[PDB]
């Protein structure tokens, strides 16, 4: 049911889950997402019981439960390495929680057949987990976690050992199966695709402090940091240095004039000196198919196209613009995960665009869907 | 093409190389008082009376019961007291865990005659000479290195994540050791209680020195002693029959546990 | 549970061989002991070394099933001074010390003894003898230098100048060297096995070098057994039975043996064809079981080409002091029935049981009452010679460290081909001293 | 962890106490017995004799001719044993079929009792009885000489003991991935020129074990050389030299002066194979 | 080199790579892509040398080398497991292909320093180990592959172990590096996204049959199979069981008359009603703003949004459909890996629309870019 946990903290003898506080309501499909090495998984371990908590509650329902070991919580946790016993058979594996719960064997066989019907394990119930591939062993693990009908369903990065062609079908399967069962869930992940497709309220986590909590589309539109901004989205948002000219800003290319409302919202706090701007790769079109009123705010003069990935419904043009000022701590720890080089910028333009590799193309930003950030305190200024 | 023809004669040479010195004593323990070299194969007139000759009078019978008893009582205790010391691969200790696996394995290469002089002079007169309780202490001490080196190599291969998983089920910290954890280590203990037995079942110079009387005398000693007077002044058939009765159990044990034995001796090369 | 032991069984350990002759005596004393003391003879391995090892290692582990062992002659000192043998005066009855010496030849009586205390009652003996050829040799020699001279004289015609003695590196060579030494007039261990007198006095060194000179001369003589470093007593027996020898020396068992080995396809040049009666008595057994007259005619036929003589001395016109090789009964210390075991001994040595063990067993008698009895004197034609050699015989050196002494005294005479007599003495002294000093390795 | 090291120690204590009370008290007792004079047959004359039991073993040529034999065996039955165990390991690892019928026939000479695998060569080189004996000229009997009867001993030792060096080399040879040999293959690398720059430097820590073990084992060869010829023609090893004059001459102040010298001679080999050439626990 | 190869065939005693043929010109980046288990890696091991060919030629340049040795072909290779020797250190690894050729040491040190400089190997990273982190270990493997400077450069799926957040940067680095060097390259890959991103001319391999090799654009625009249509393209192609209506096509739930010229083009061969069509998820928009000219060709149907993966500026709305009939051999072998279920279709809508999970939404198709397929040979009929 409802898992409300407040002020939860960990202290490694160092501060990995500092001040975690919210309520995972009943029915949600929460998602803990963050770079590998943050408090995204220790939080799940502490919600399960495999580690000791320091402070705060974990009251699943109406009972403070941070003082127990898990046999009295009824929370199934499917592991990553598919921790399933290699000497029992698939039927015994899927049945083990029941046979420990002291239920007569007739209902055991009935429920096990029911679950193996929910999945595609119709015939495999007579083979050890040794003669099983990745996908079917993963499904055996998930079935073992389904049967008990617990309060929470604490998934732990289960889809990490599967081929890229199978992971998408598995994500659809997991989302539909959870929407069918409906019990509370959490899910520690690693990428933004898993976190934005199967998700009801994402939770970003950097070094322990929750960066932002909201519906995935609300993390997309109005990110309230630089990490939650340049983290989600496969073509990560482009970060351009910028210096407010007190009437506008002279971005590395163009003369964007900061339409009045955002200009005054920015002038509310003229504290920093290197307030950077983020132009999402979707919001960069070309001068070819831009006919209409949108030409006046195009800011297009020309840029070279280093690499043009023509992978179908969108041409990813890479390029570079010299300068300096994309220097912070948030951006640094966001680009330590993956390489942002120095000034490599990408932009996805339409498919009808006829562009070769290594030529001069006219890219155009639209100055109505850009976000301005602060390069010292790491916090969006447009919206939050 | 011809690779199979050239790589199938090696697979026959390496087997004939390892079966001829056994199919020699097997053909020698069947020639009745006509040991005339007649061959590694085709010994004509294979009428075995040697087998029912050496099994009359408690010269070899009791000297076989003694070896079986000592083997069992020194493999049970060796496994019990080596498993709990190989479980120190799951745990971790600062004051010398890296040197335990060095010392308790380097004492396996220890000249028996270097510690049979003081051990013999110590068992003498201190009520420990020709008797098992005098032969099971050195056997256990010399079998501990094997039972450690083949058990701490299987207590790594089993995943202890399964206990962490079973905990998240209704399993107590006690039911986990009866169900998930117990039957995983069983095929790894039955493979150490065979290596320890096979070792402690062929030891000369320890049952030849600490053993005089009828009791506490083993099978290898009583085979080396078939040049007395019982065998009718030609102890070839009798010695070969003793050797064959002794090398039957090793063959039966290797025909069945080849895979586990190799995986244990190599420690991860199955 | 377990435990029974109905009767008080005494189990007396005899050598592996000569068990068929030490079992009839066991049962004859059983049917004489009474209703109790069931005598049941066990047996040790064969080969004196294996027997000594069995007895010693089984007495160290305090076995309670070892009561009356049959020690060899040379183990009395060690098995006594160690503590594994009960003195014949320490019995519940105390009647053994006066029985084991009431009637026994002085020679063997003094071979089962420690520092003037009896530790074993003797049961049999043996002593070497000269076995010459009566035809190819006109008379028996009486001194070893005379032996070599008459051999070289017989070297002219034929090839019988092939003096045969046990010479290889084992106990037999030590026995031969020791009988030579004692004949000369010396002794290896002075007394109580503490100080060596192998070289102490110039007379003792003279005797040692006079023994070594003979040992080397019998090997370096012309012809004279081309390979003398490989002949034990059996090879000497064979060298005479093949007619390739003239003056072998060997125990008195070679007199019967030759006979049968000269009647079933004989090679002794002794025809022994005669009548088909011998062949009728020799069928399928080879044991030469006659009707008591084929034995006589065969012995008389061998009296022409096979004659014995007393052992040849080394000093001219002086009797030789030959060695001994008998057995000794002895009560082990680790036992439970001590007075009972001593009863068993003093019944196993009875004069009637000695008559049996000497007439139907092939082991000479130790008690004087038999040699003056003709029924004994029928199977041992050489009873006067064997008695006159048993009345003054040269026992081997007695000392608890005797395995080391024997090994070190046979590992320095083993090159019989070349011993430099006047030098070896200075080496035998050093090695015997290093042995009885407690610092002598054996291989 | 304060209560975890407690469990560690209370589980490790039985084996450690046992190995100590059986391997450190005997060797601390032999060093006391050796500088003495015991003789086990005259227990009334026992005394403290100082260093006059080592200086009597090292000086006489009965110990050296039994310390050179246990080297002329332990350096040949390791060279041959390695040159053959490498072949057996390559075969058991790179065989196309079988691999369950040869990997199980290799284990037979490993578990066979050596008193039953040396009485198979004794009755093989015996003229009139064994097939291997009637492939020489008539009347040869090699077991009665010294050098031939040492060839028989080294042959028996090689046959009996190579199927453990084979497994030890296989254990280290399986950790050389096939794709790595392929990466070497797409280069100039003849099948021999990779077994000297890819395989051997990769199995080094698994040779100096399979070469140390088989070095400290063939140094205590007793029961393959006690059955064939029990130290008859000065073909005795060092274990037989220390067994003879303790269980045949009953000298203890010398059967300990040798029982500690054998240990002191094995310690040097172990120290050379550990410190200098750098071995380690597998 | 100019590496051509025809009639290249394999067989395992049954065949694998029956009847292959290509001509990789000087400079190309040909990419072998196919489902897991086809003959796409055997062709690489046959171009490399580690296996022999059963028939046909292999003329690297000319002078068929199907009997030479891997050492005298003058090729390179970087493996999937990064086969690199741990008993060495990184510089020794890089040196190995140059030292093993018996070359004097001065130029060896010079060339290996230069080749380390080409990559990020400035100081050998560590210079102590033969083991590093994933990215730099991969770069060590690639470096060793580079140094020899061979004729052909056969990389065997090197980016199949890294993390998805570094894989993209590694693809960019491989592309730039190959474009700079100039050596022929034969990349074996597993997913269509890589093969479309880098690569001048892809090749598809189903069970050992090459299909529609050229361009990454004339392979997504005019595919010549149900397989090479539903394979490349990250959201797989929707295959609808259509029906001939003599004036156009009859969709399962739609009636539309296609242009008469292309109509007779497709009707140039009479087919006994074994016709199924394909609609790309890209060409399915909403009723948001398509008003205008496309209203007549809208074909506005209605279906309930099963799920709505709103992962940014492109909402993938799923949906189901009644009946069945989308079945063939190509479609079966294409679904054998993913796309499970024959009634789970996807449609990408611009983020302008307003949809939620379980809502009746009226998707509209621009019915001028749908391709018609057979149901026996899976061959295209519009164009190949």
């Amino acid at each position: 049911a409802e898992i409300v946990l407040d002020r939860v903290t960990k202290s490694y003898p160092r501060a990995a889950v500092k001040e975690f506080s919210m309520t995972i309501a009943d029915g949600e499909f929460i998602i803990l997402v963050g770079p590998s090495g943050c408090g995204k998984s220790t939080t799940l371990n502490m919600i399960a019981g495999l580690e000791e908590i320091t402070s705060g509650e974990l009251r699943i329902g109406g009972e403070r439960v941070n003082e127990k070991a898990p046999k009295d919580r009824d929370i199934a946790m499917v592991f990553q390495s598919y921790a399933l016993y290699p000497h029992m058979t698939v039927r015994q594996n899927i049945a083990f929680p029941l046979t420990l719960a002291k239920v007569p064997k007739a209902e055991i066989a009935a429920k096990v057949e029911e679950t193996a019907k929910i999945l595609d394990l119709s015939e495999l119930l007579d083979r050890k987990p040794g003669q099983l591939s990745g996908g079917q062993r993963q499904r055996v693990a998930m079935g073992r976690a389904i049967v008990r009908s617990p309060k929470a369903f604490l998934m732990d990065q289960p889809l990490s050992n599967l081929d890229a062609k199978l992971r998408v079908q598995m994500r659809a399967e997991i989302s539909r199966l959870q929407d069918r069962l409906g019990t509370t869930t959490v899910y520690v992940t690693h990428d933004q695709t898993e976190a934005m497709t199967l998700g009801d309220r994402v939770v970003v986590m950097l070094a322990g402090e929750v960066q932002q909590i909201g519906t995935p589309d609300e993390l997309y539109s109005s990110p309230a940091n630089l990490f939650v901004a340049g983290f989600i989205g496969s073509p990560a948002m482009n970060f351009f240095p910028a210096t407010r000219t007190d009437v506008g800003v002279r971005l590395p290319f163009g003369e964007v004039t900061l339409t009045p409302h955002m200009l005054d919202l920015l002038d509310k706090q003229a504290r920093p000196e290197n307030i950077i701007v983020g132009i999402r790769p979707e919001h960069i079109e070309d001068s070819a198919l831009l006919d209409g009123y949108a030409r006046i705010r195009a800011l297009t003069f020309s840029v070279r196209a280093d690499i043009v990935e023509s992978l179908g419904a969108d041409k990813y043009v890479h390029f570079t613009t010299e300068g300096a000022g994309a220097e912070s701590a948030q951006l640094a720890e966001l680009a330590a995960d993956s390489g942002a080089g120095t000034n490599q910028f990408i932009a996805r333009v339409s498919a009808d665009s006829r562009v070769r590799t290594g030529e001069q193309i006219e890219l155009a930003i639209d100055t109505t869907k850009l976000s301005i950030f602060d390069a010292a305190t790491g916090l969006n200024l447009t919206r939050d | 093409a011809r690779r199979a023809t050239w790589w199938s004669v090696v697979n026959i040479l390496v087997i004939v190389y390892a079966l001829i010195p056994v199919l020699w004593i097997l053909s020698l323990s069947l020639k009745p008082t006509s040991s005339v070299k007649d061959g590694k194969l085709i010994p004509t007139e294979i009428t075995f009376a040697n087998y029912k000759a050496i099994f009359s009078g408690d010269a070899f019978t009791s000297a076989l019961f003694n070896s079986i008893g000592i083997g069992l009582i020194t493999t049970i205790i060796a496994v019990v007291i080596g498993g709990m010391a190989a479980y120190a691969v799951a745990r971790l200790q600062f004051p010398g865990k890296q040197l335990l696996i060095g010392v308790a394995l380097l004492i396996a290469m220890f000249p028996h005659i270097s510690l049979v002089t003081p051990i013999f002079n110590m068992w003498r007169g201190i009520g420990l000479f020709d008797t098992w309780p005098g032969l099971i202490i050195p056997y256990i001490t010399f079998a501990l290195p094997l039972a450690i080196y083949t058990l701490s190599a299987f207590f790594r291969e089993i995943p202890w994540d399964l206990e962490k998983a079973a905990k998240m089920d209704g399993a107590t910290p006690a039911q986990a050791f009866r169900k998930v954890i117990a039957p995983l280590a069983a095929p790894g203990i039955v493979t150490a209680a065979i290596l320890v037995f096979i070792f402690a079942w062929n030891d000369l110079l320890l049952a030849l020195s600490l053993t005089a009387t009828q009791r506490a005398i083993t099978a290898p000693v009583a085979i080396a002693n078939f040049t007395g007077s019982s065998q009718f002044e030609e102890p070839t058939g009798s010695i070969a029959a003793g050797a064959m009765v002794i090398t039957i159990p090793i063959i039966i044990f290797v025909l069945i546990f080849q895979r586990r034995i190799v995986a244990g001796l190599t420690s991860g090369a199955v | 549970c377990g435990s029974q032991t109905g009767g008080i069984v005494i189990n007396y350990y005899t050598p592996a061989n000569e068990e068929a002759t030490f079992k009839a005596v066991a049962n004859r004393c059983n049917e004489q002991l009474g209703g109790r003391f069931q005598i049941a003879q066990r047996n040790l391995p064969k080969g004196a070394d294996d027997q000594r090892l069995q007895l010693a290692r089984r007495l160290t582990g305090n076995d309670k099933s070892l009561d009356v062992m049959a020690l060899d002659v040379v183990w009395t000192a060690e098995f006594a001074e160690a503590g594994w043998a009960v003195p014949l005066s320490e019995d519940p009855a105390g009647l053994a010390e006066a029985d084991a010496t009431e009637n026994t030849l002085p020679g063997p009586l003094e071979t089962a003894r420690w520092q003037d205390e009896l530790y074993a009652a003797p049961i049999t003996t043996n002593t070497q003898l000269l076995w010459y050829r009566a035809d190819l040799m006109p008379a028996p020699p009486t001194t070893w230098d005379g032996m070599l001279d008459e051999a070289n004289r017989l070297y002219r015609e034929g090839g019988p100048s092939w003096i045969a003695v046990q010479g290889k590196q084992y106990e037999g060579m030590v026995v031969w060297f020791n009988t030579l030494l004692q004949s000369a007039g010396g002794q290896v261990l002075s007394d109580d096995g503490q100080r060596v007198t192998l070289t102490d006095t110039p007379e003792h060194r003279a005797a040692t070098v006079k023994a070594l000179r003979i040992i080397k001369s019998v090997a370096t003589a012309p012809g004279a057994d081309p390979s003398i470093t490989q002949t034990d007593e059996n090879t000497a027996r064979l060298a005479l039975e093949q007619g390739k020898a003239a003056l072998e020396v060997n125990w008195p068992y070679v007199l019967p043996s030759l006979l049968e080995n000269a009647v079933k396809g004989g090679v002794s040049f002794l025809p022994l064809d005669g009548d088909p009666a011998l062949q009728g008595s020799i069928n399928d057994v080879g044991t030469f079981s006659p009707t008591d007259e084929q034995f006589d005619i065969a012995f008389d036929a061998s009296k022409k080409v096979f004659g014995f003589a007393p052992y040849p001395g080394v000093n001219p016109d002086e009797p030789a002091r030959v060695t001994l090789g008998g057995l000794n009964l002895a009560v082990a210390s680790t036992s439970q029935h001590k007075a009972e075991a001593f009863e068993a001994i003093r019944c196993l040595r009875n004069v009637e049981n000695q008559r049996y063990t000497s007439i139907e067993g092939g082991l000479p008698a130790v008690r004087t009452s038999l040699y003056d009895d003709p029924a004994f004197q029928k199977k041992y034609p050489q009873y006067e010679i064997i008695r006159q050699q048993l009345t003054n015989a040269a026992v081997r050196p007695a000392t608890p460290v005797y395995q080391a002494v024997s090994t070190r005294m046979s590992a320095t005479l083993a090159p019989i081909s070349d011993i430099d007599p006047e030098r070896t003495a200075d080496e035998l002294t050093e090695a015997v001293q290093k042995a009885i000093d407690g610092k002598g390795l054996i291989p | 962890k304060k209560s975890e090291r407690r469990l560690a120690f209370w589980l490790i204590a039985p084996a450690v106490l046992l190995m100590l009370a059986v391997t450190a008290y005997p060797i601390g007792y032999a060093v006391w017995l050796s500088l003495q004079r015991y003789n086990l047959a005259e227990p009334h004359d026992t005394e403290f004799i100082g260093l006059a039991n080592y200086v009597t073993v090292l000086t006489d040529g009965y110990w050296w001719t039994a310390f050179a034999v246990t080297l002329g065996i332990t350096v040949v039955s390791v060279a041959i044993e390695f040159a053959l165990g490498l072949a057996l390991a390559l075969v058991m690892h790179r065989t196309i079929f079988g691999k369950g019928a040869v990997r199980t026939a290799i284990l037979i000479p490993y578990g066979i009792v050596t008193v039953a695998a040396s009485y198979s060569w004794y009755y093989a080189w015996t003229p009139g009885t064994g097939y291997l004996a009637n492939l020489l000229p008539e009347g040869s009997a090699p077991l009665t000489d010294q050098l031939p009867s040492l060839a028989i001993v080294v042959l028996a030792e090689v046959w009996k003991t190579t199927p453990f060096m084979a497994l030890l080399l296989l254990a280290g040879l399986a950790l050389v991935p096939q794709d790595l040999l392929n990466a070497a293959q797409v280069d100039g690398a003849g099948p021999w020129k990779r077994l000297t720059k890819v395989i051997l430097p990769m199995i080094k820590p698994a040779i100096l074990v399979a070469l140390l073990f088989r070095t400290l084992d063939a140094f205590r060869i007793f029961d393959n050389i006690y059955i064939l010829t029990g130290g008859s023609n000065d073909t005795g090893s060092v274990s037989i030299l220390g067994y003879d004059n303790l269980f045949k001459a009953f000298n203890v102040g010398l059967g300990s002066a040798i029982s500690v010298l054998i240990f002191l001679s094995v310690a040097i080999i172990a120290f050379i194979y550990i410190k200098i050439f750098g071995a380690a626990a597998p």
